[PDB]
């Protein structure tokens, strides 16, 4: 976060399989996202030489302390035209932070929603600054909720660092684990506001099959099935016969109670599945692989 | 310790932009204030030309409309206006004649869209021509990353000045491969500051035809130089012709700063507003020799006849005609004394053009040849 | 369009 | 009362050449013209009126009315094929201010289109949330 | 769009 | 190569 | 065709 355009940058890899490669350059630009715009991506910008092989390597300033992981580049050709991306080394020094606790990732929520700050929507609500995270709702029972934040306002600052963009915020605390206190910088009506703040808690059929999308899956009760909750036409689920609403009760002559009881069986890895869900009343069978 | 541009950029990223212009198409590039008053935009030509709509967003994010000013496609310049400027940024310019191969280069841009991208290098050699033979070009070349996106941008040295205008990259692939070419700011001075002024481009010429100097011709011609302008020819009537300036002459200097090559000397003074005096470094028999210039251009003249009163109040008579002009369409000759048009008599040049400031659709013309009288039409 | 946190 | 399978056979008494001279024929017609039409089912003579047709403020795509004693604006409903049902707009909504300008009632909603934002930024209310949305 | 290295 | 200036 | 009049 103390990184500015300007900044001189050295960039470490292996391109090719060479060898171990030190690049010069400098920070082109920070806060860039869009590449994959579902991905968590604060990116920094370097001219320095990066190709095929830099991925993963360290992105250091003059003194040789680690400022960015560099990530991925944009090239028409596939080689180096002088733009490299690195994430920041704050949200791997977060998101590594997380990994030596617990393996993966507390993804946690604040509970607003928004979009992006351009200069006209500026103009309408005739709101000073003209970049930073636009709060178009929040959700109700959340924390930020909690916390005192309305709709139509704007933030602007974070821990006091300001906001490049509402991506950047995004990623930014994209990384920050479950209970984070932070501060934040608001114009609301013109008035800036400072509130602290403290993460809750947040499903596909691909999140449990890997390839099976549209279709809404949960547990039901207390051990009493995986409920189908919606399904779209045409979807992966919906070609072998899940409809919404059934209550998946098991599978291969065991009992399925809950999303755990149908994973034992599932990590059993059998050739073919057969399902023992229920279209209410009636009592169905269905197959996979 | 460290070092770093950031405190240069700081000050000097406001004061360029990014463009966005509108077979439909959809097109973007780059920009450098000029004037933070009257929102003057300088950028180059391929970005704004065939310009329906012309939407600038500056460093913080505030879009702009922006309109057109000047263009001249020979040098690839155009200068466009923001429209209700607000809190703008200028840039303080350099003069291009101090730059040196190997003084370090900043670049800035929008490279594909991407938002205002700081890119670093040095100057890679001066001077450079020859991508359009036919443009006016004497491209500062640089090492720092510059590609699709980049055009209108700033390139400045370490100290923040504006030394030229990125413009083209030589690349295989249309990616950049270390060879970025810019304008030097110096061209972009006598080319914005006329479009502010004129309008458009006051081109004047010498009136000398010449081809490069190469290490054959110095040979041949017992010439030192081995680069230069070798006056093949002067038109007559010309400045050159007027100041005395011999074929088989040698220029070796323009103004004290010696010349690189011709096609470098023909794109300076081709941003030179007319009449821009000047001094050259001519070598003829080997004596070196300087000289002083002024430009040219390529009663009231009408459509290529030139014309005066005749008498008093007698009307205006024709003094010369050009052979494949207007004139000759209409067929009036050389001596040809006007009395009336459209049935009102002409006794001197503001007679007639009260005739041409009512603009008519046709023009019929009482003249009067040798002893006959005529009528002549036009329009 | 709109992204959630 | 133009039922199908019936067989216009007149218009206006002239007796009609064929359905592409009545497509053009009609067609110039200006909107709200009321004509009389020959009809011919089940072999009985069957004369027909009629009165041709189009193709609170409603705003592109979006219908709207006034709402209680200047409680705001009120939204009807959304016809999910409109360019405006695909920005979000619900059923039951209540627009209370827009770009930063209290509004009252329509009036002071096509006032902020008189005044013709690049884009609208609407201070409307699903449920007891209080939220925003944007146009354009 | 962009390239992963 | 035989422009004019 | 299906025109509509």
């Amino acid at each position: 976060d103390a990184l500015r355009v300007g900044d001189y940058t050295v960039a470490i890899g292996n391109p090719f399989g060479l060898g171990e490669t030190v690049t010069s350059g400098i920070v082109s630009a920070l806060g860039r996202s869009g590449l994959n715009a579902e991905n968590y991506e604060n990116f920094i910008q370097t001219d320095a030489a990066i190709n095929r092989g830099n991925a993963g390597g360290a992105l250091v300033n003059l003194n040789g302390e680690l400022i960015g992981i560099n990530t991925a580049i944009l090239a028409p050709d596939g080689g180096n035209i002088g733009i490299g991306f690195a994430i920041p080394s704050n949200m791997v020094k977060n998101l590594t932070s997380q990994m030596v606790e617990y393996g993966q990732v507390k993804r946690g929520e604040l509970g607003i929603m928004g979009t992006e700050l351009n200069s006209e929507l500026a103009k309408a609500m005739k709101v000073d600054a003209q970049r930073g995270a636009f709060v178009s709702q929040v959700l109700p029972n959340s924390s930020a909720a909690k916390a005192g934040i309305k709709a139509g306002d704007v933030i602007t600052s974070l821990n006091g660092k300001p906001i490049s963009s509402f991506a950047a915020l995004r990623a930014q605390v994209g990384t920050m684990p479950v209970g984070s206190k932070l501060t934040l910088g608001l114009l609301r009506d013109g008035k800036q506001v400072n509130v602290n703040l403290e993460l809750q808690q947040s499903v596909d059929s691909s999140s449990i099959f890997n390839g099976i999308e549209g279709a809404e899956m949960s547990n039901k009760g207390k051990d009493q099935g995986v409920v189908v909750n919606n399904v779209k036409t045409g979807t992966p689920a919906a070609q072998i016969g899940l409809k919404k609403g059934d209550v998946i009760i098991g599978a291969n002559q065991q009992a399925v109670k809950n999303i755990a009881e149908l994973r034992k069986v599932l990590d059993s890895k059998p050739s073919v599945l057969a399902l023992n869900i229920q279209r209410g009343d009636s009592t169905i069978y269905l197959l996979m692989q | 310790q460290m070092p770093s541009l950031a405190p240069m950029l700081e000050k000097v990223m406001p004061s360029v932009v990014s463009i966005n212009v509108e077979q439909k198409f959809m097109a973007l590039g780059s920009g450098v204030i000029i004037d933070a008053d009257k929102g003057y935009v300088v950028t180059n030509n391929h970005v704004v030309d065939n310009a329906t709509v012309i939407k600038v967003q500056l460093s913080d994010g505030r879009k702009f409309d922006a309109k057109m000013v000047g263009k001249d496609p020979r040098s690839d310049i155009a200068l466009i206006q923001i429209q209700n400027p607000k809190n703008l940024t200028a840039i303080k310019m350099a003069d291009s004649d101090a730059l040196r191969v190997g003084d370090y280069t900043v670049a800035i841009g929008n490279p594909f869209g991407l938002g205002e991208t700081v890119t670093s290098g040095i100057v890679s050699a001066l001077g450079r021509s020859g991508l359009n033979a036919e443009n006016y070009e004497n491209f500062i070349q640089t090492d720092a990353a510059i590609n699709r996106g980049n055009a209108g941008g700033a390139l400045v040295n370490l100290n923040g000045e504006l030394i030229g205008i990125n413009t083209a990259i030589l690349a295989p692939d249309g990616g950049n491969i270390g060879i970025g070419f810019a304008i030097p700011s110096n061209m972009v001075k006598n080319l914005t500051s006329q479009m502010v002024e004129y309008g458009q481009v006051k081109r004047g010429e010498l009136g000398i035809m010449g081809t490069e100097l190469n290490s054959e011709l110095a040979k041949a011609m017992k010439v030192d130089a081995q680069r230069g302008a070798f006056v093949s020819q002067v038109l007559p009537n010309s400045s050159a012709a007027k100041a005395g300036i011999k074929a088989g002459d040698v220029i070796t200097s323009l103004n004290g700063k010696p010349i690189s090559s011709f096609a470098a000397l023909r794109a300076q003074v081709g941003t030179m507003p007319v009449g821009s005096k000047l001094t050259l470094g001519l070598l003829r028999d080997g004596k070196q020799v300087n000289v002083n210039l002024e430009l040219q251009q390529s009663f009231n003249g009408i459509e290529g006849a030139e014309m005066s009163n005749k008498g008093k109040d007698q009307g205006v008579v024709v003094n010369n005609v050009k052979t494949g002009t207007p004139a000759a369409q209409i067929g009036l000759k050389k001596g040809d004394v006007i009395i009336g048009a459209n049935q009102q008599a002409v006794k001197n040049i503001a007679e007639l053009r009260k005739v041409l400031d009512s603009k008519p659709s046709v023009l019929a013309l009482n003249i009067q040849r040798g002893d006959s009288t005529i009528y002549l039409l036009m329009q | 369009c709109y992204y959630k946190i």
